[PDB]
């Protein structure tokens, strides 16, 4: 087994009881060259390992599953969201907690001219960097700001007023009442539990143990592959790269 | 859910086991001061099979007070203004729905919902069963 | 059981954790089974 | 620089500087190469003075870094943990410690003419134009300041960044200037320097005194005796041969300083307003860029065109004049060295780019002085005052609705940021100075929402950003012809404290670097004359 691979004995145990990567024995805590535990091989069906993206990923699930989570929950949508993530888009105001001096927003298809030249100029690309993504941003990144700035409860208030509206005033009313429902039924249960729904997007993968994997190993190496690929560059091309296979590993088919 | 089950083995069992009016605000109190979750419909179906029981069981003081914290708690202002007013008819009344400041001290939390949702009258009457 | 603590890791790699948890009913303290 | 070296016997330093010790053990002929005060600053061979605030831990590590004799107030055993071969008990180790530094570096200031400003107020920028004025003569001037510390000319000392040099420091660079030939030094007297007996081996030549006002809330001590503080280098003007004195009589305090010392010293005064001065305007023209003052001085009238700003900087002018009267110096002599200076750091400091707006960075940190500084913009007659402010954090925290009560009350618009946060969170440090009009984070941030802040009741204009690179050069964007953007706050100082890290950062370089690129952001379609921003790509 390749050390540091999807096979290694220092994240998911010795291939054989007590035997060590050296070939050192003893009778069933880490060996001092290797650093494999003298354990029984058994734990390799049960350990996890886990990838440390460069870049969040959203959960397939949670954006591409009709009707859409992400998209449910931050009122705007799947085509308008999914170009964020697999088309060379940018949001601009992803946050709301922290000052902005720029009066754009919404999702911007193109490239705003004066933030490719003037503005790093003239704050410098040191000082640009550290309130560059809290104006416009991209990526699934932009979108864990979104949900990890979201005020739940200012969602519940909104989407009541809003629902009662259309109750004063044929095939639209209807259905936006229906996404209202389900936006503020969505809110609650977060607010009363402890899943917080940041959460939808990964910033790690968790990695199966390898004896349930003796098609998915295959998969793994492409995202490993180019998650090392994106963190040797440090790119947008790079990181849709890293979020569809991700999306592959997770649920092809969508 | 610990305190539904010993209740659903004494509302199913034979006659001498039946729950008292005591045995509804134990259960009724369980879900008020839930952890975690939405318990709002578990009260109110609790609530709803106490009034089938009418002609074996009537409510107390502590009826009122934990349906008027639970209805309070989840913001069903109109729901606990009914109970208020059953729960001002009782002497203690209001010192009862107080819990001495616990539990987030649901008294106060009546009089801030009528004064957040307008409901002014209603307020004043509160102040005067106090 | 291998049939349940296989299915366990394999919605770990989906980001979901299923854990058993036992309630005492006497000191209705709760336990988490070793899954 | 060429680096002075002295060696003086522990005996001889003793005999010299007329210490009286209470009991002496080990070697008196041991040799001693330096003296220090701070267990940091001690090397091999020097002589450690222990203050009484210092416990057991800094001796151990004095000796561990080579101390080999040991000057302290309370007996120490010696023989079990200190390594050093003697040691010398006092009755009080800060008043010795001036004594000691003297004696050991021979009393360099008996060398030199020893010029000390003392007020306030004036000090810095005085001690700038004075040491200008000195070179203009010739003479080549060292300089003891806040700010900066010079040998003579251009040469700087890498001073430590300390607001109040030490005894021995004091006395230390001192002999490094004579060491390199300087004949002429100006130092600041600070009212706390004066009062804590580090220049009390100092032989001060002449005496400056330009103002007194209560603002230094740091000063541990009573109007009268900050009054008297200062009045301890007016004391020493004693010899009316070499000594001379320069007063400001507009200062109702005048006169008690003009009676300190001996009557017979001869004073030149110098007034703004007061006519009956020695030293007096006849009449001055102040802008945006410059100042013009026409000065009359008791050897006739001077024509001086300077870039220092401000009616408290004619004060300052008349000083550097009217020592230049006490001294007999060379009327033009007197005009050269004063329009040479134009920016003494941090103070008021123009930053000039060729631009139609002024721009100003000054060390302002206080509600009164944000208040004095704000006044003397206002007299500039500018069409707007742009005012860039922050608040220190873990400390300080009074002033923070005080300083924004301020800001909004005299600036046309204010930006708020951070100044040094240290370990707390800039935004909660703002939602402190916020607290002083009535507002809070939660409603600004709600403003920027809807894209529109409101302006205030007064109808200026309150704006915010938490990073200060961004705040600094935003506002430097939103000058137009004839504003002034003042940068508060930091002034000469070069770090931004975050965290526990000292990241490096001058607001003067901000300033500078803004102005080079903002033609080329204004071309670019971007309208900056407010928060936010409108690019052309928004609607």
């Amino acid at each position: 087994p390749e050390k540091d691979g999807l096979f290694c004995e220092r994240i998911f145990g010795p291939i054989k009881s007590g035997i060590c990567a050296c070939g050192n024995y003893r009778v069933i805590k880490f060996c001092e060259q290797c650093g494999v535990e003298f354990v029984d091989s058994r734990i390799r069906r049960y350990q996890m390992g886990y990838i440390k993206l460069t870049c969040p990923v959203t959960h397939v699930w949670y954006l591409k599953r009709l009707p859409s989570y992400i998209a449910n929950l931050l009122d705007k949508p799947l085509k308008e969201l999914e170009g964020l993530v697999y088309c060379d888009f940018s949001f601009a105001r992803p946050i709301t907690k922290k000052p902005t001096f720029l009066r754009l927003r919404g999702s911007f298809e193109y490239e705003i001219q004066s933030w490719k030249y003037s503005i790093p100029l003239f704050f410098t690309t040191q000082g640009f960097e550290i309130f560059r993504n809290r104006e416009i941003s991209t990526g699934a990144g932009a979108i864990r700001e979104q949900l990890a700035d979201l005020d739940l409860r200012i969602i519940i208030e909104n989407s009541l007023v809003e629902w009662k509206q259309l109750g004063e005033e044929d095939r639209k009313i209807v259905r936006r009442k229906d996404f209202l429902v389900r936006r503020m039924e969505l809110a609650k249960h977060f607010i009363r539990t402890n899943i917080e729904p940041e959460w939808m997007v990964l910033c790690l993968l968790p990695v199966l143990p390898p004896e349930l994997r003796p098609d998915i190993n295959e998969l793994y190496r492409r995202v490993i592959y180019r998650n090392n690929t994106l963190t040797d560059l440090l790119v947008m091309c790079q990181e849709k790269l890293v979020q569809e296979a991700v999306d592959t590993l997770l649920d092809n088919g969508i | 859910e610990v305190a539904y089950a010993t209740f659903e083995n004494m509302e199913y069992g034979e006659d001498f086991m039946k729950p008292d009016t005591e045995t509804y605000n134990w259960v009724i109190q369980a879900y008020t001061r839930a952890d975690s979750y939405d318990r709002v419909q578990d009260v109110a179906e609790l609530l709803g099979m106490m009034v089938e029981d009418y002609k074996r069981v009537q409510p107390n003081v502590k009826t009122h007070a934990l349906l008027v914290e639970c209805f309070t708690k989840y913001c069903v202002v109109k729901e606990a203004i009914r109970h208020f007013r059953a729960l001002k008819n009782f002497e203690g009344g209001t010192k009862v729905l107080h819990n001495a400041g616990n539990f987030e001290d649901p008294l106060s939390l009546y009089l801030r919902a009528l004064c957040r949702e307008g409901r002014i009258v209603e307020l004043i009457d509160a102040l005067d069963a106090m | 059981p291998e049939s349940f603590r296989l299915l366990v890791r394999e919605l770990r790699s989906l980001a979901l954790e299923l854990n058993h948890f036992l309630v005492s009913e006497k000191n209705f303290q709760i336990n988490r089974k070793e899954v | 620089i060429v680096e002075p070296k002295f060696r003086l016997s522990l005996a001889e330093l003793l005999d010299e500087s007329k210490v009286v010790p209470i009991s002496v053990y080990g070697d008196l002929d041991v040799e001693i190469t330096g003296i220090q005060h701070d267990s940091r600053g001690v090397s091999s061979g020097d002589l450690f003075v222990c203050c009484e605030n210092e416990g057991d831990s800094v001796l151990s590590e004095a000796d561990k870094r080579g101390a080999v004799a040991v000057v302290a107030s309370k007996e120490i055993d010696i023989e079990d943990t200190l390594g050093c071969r003697a040691l010398v008990i006092v009755e009080d180790t800060e008043a010795v410690l001036a004594a000691l530094a003297s004696s050991f570096y021979r009393h360099p200031s008996k060398n030199m003419a020893v010029i000390g400003v003392t007020g306030t107020n004036g000090k810095t920028t005085t001690t700038y134009l004075i040491k200008s004025l000195y070179e203009a003569m010739g003479v080549r001037t060292g300089m003891f300041s806040t700010v900066s510390c010079y040998v003579h000319g251009d040469n700087k000392m890498d001073s430590p960044t300390t607001t109040s040099p030490d005894a021995v420091l004091v006395q230390s660079m001192m002999a490094k200037m004579l060491h390199n030939g300087t004949e002429a030094l100006v130092m600041e007297a600070s009212p706390q320097e004066l009062a804590s007996g580090k220049c009390d081996e100092v032989d001060f030549d002449i005496a400056v005194f330009t103002n007194l006002t209560r603002e230094d809330s740091d000063f541990r001590g009573t109007d009268e005796e900050y009054r008297d503080a200062e009045a301890k280098l007016f004391a020493r003007m004693v010899d009316p041969e070499r000594h001379r004195k320069v007063v400001n009589i507009d200062d109702p305090n005048a006169a008690f300083f003009v009676q300190q010392g001996n009557p017979d010293v001869p004073v030149v005064t110098f007034a703004m307003e007061n006519t009956k001065a020695d030293v007096h305007p006849l009449k001055f023209e102040l802008s945006l860029f410059e100042t013009q003052v026409l000065v009359n001085t008791p050897q006739g009238i001077l024509e001086i065109s300077s870039g220092l700003l401000g009616r408290h900087n004619i004060y300052n002018i008349l000083a550097a004049v009217a020592v230049g009267i006490a001294v007999g110096a060379p009327l033009e002599d007197i005009v050269r060295g004063v329009e040479e200076v134009d920016a003494v750091p941090g103070r008021c400091e123009l930053i000039d780019e060729e631009q139609a707006f002024g721009v100003i960075v000054d060390h302002a940190n206080t509600p009164d002085g944000l208040s004095r500084l704000l006044d003397s913009v206002r007299e500039l007659k500018p069409r707007r005052i742009i005012t860039v402010i922050g608040c220190a954090g873990e400390n300080e925290r009074g002033k923070r609705p005080v300083m924004t009560k301020i800001a909004t009350e005299k600036s046309d618009v204010t930006m708020l940021t951070s100044d040094n946060p240290g370990n707390e969170d800039p935004l909660d440090i703002l939602d402190d100075m916020l607290s002083g009009i009535g507002w809070t984070m939660q409603e600004y941030l709600k403003h920027g929402e809807h894209d529109y802040y409101p302006p205030l009741s007064n109808g200026h204009r309150l704006f915010l950003h938490d990073v200060r690179r961004v705040a600094v050069r935003c506002a430097v964007a939103m000058g137009e012809e004839g504003d002034m953007v003042v940068v508060a706050g930091k002034g000469h100082e070069s770090y931004q404290l975050e965290g526990d890290k000292k990241e490096f950062y001058d607001d003067r370089e901000e300033c500078r670097e803004a102005l080079q690129y903002v033609d080329e952001l204004h071309q670019a379609g971007i309208d900056t004359s407010e928060f936010p921003w409108r690019l052309p790509e928004s609607h």
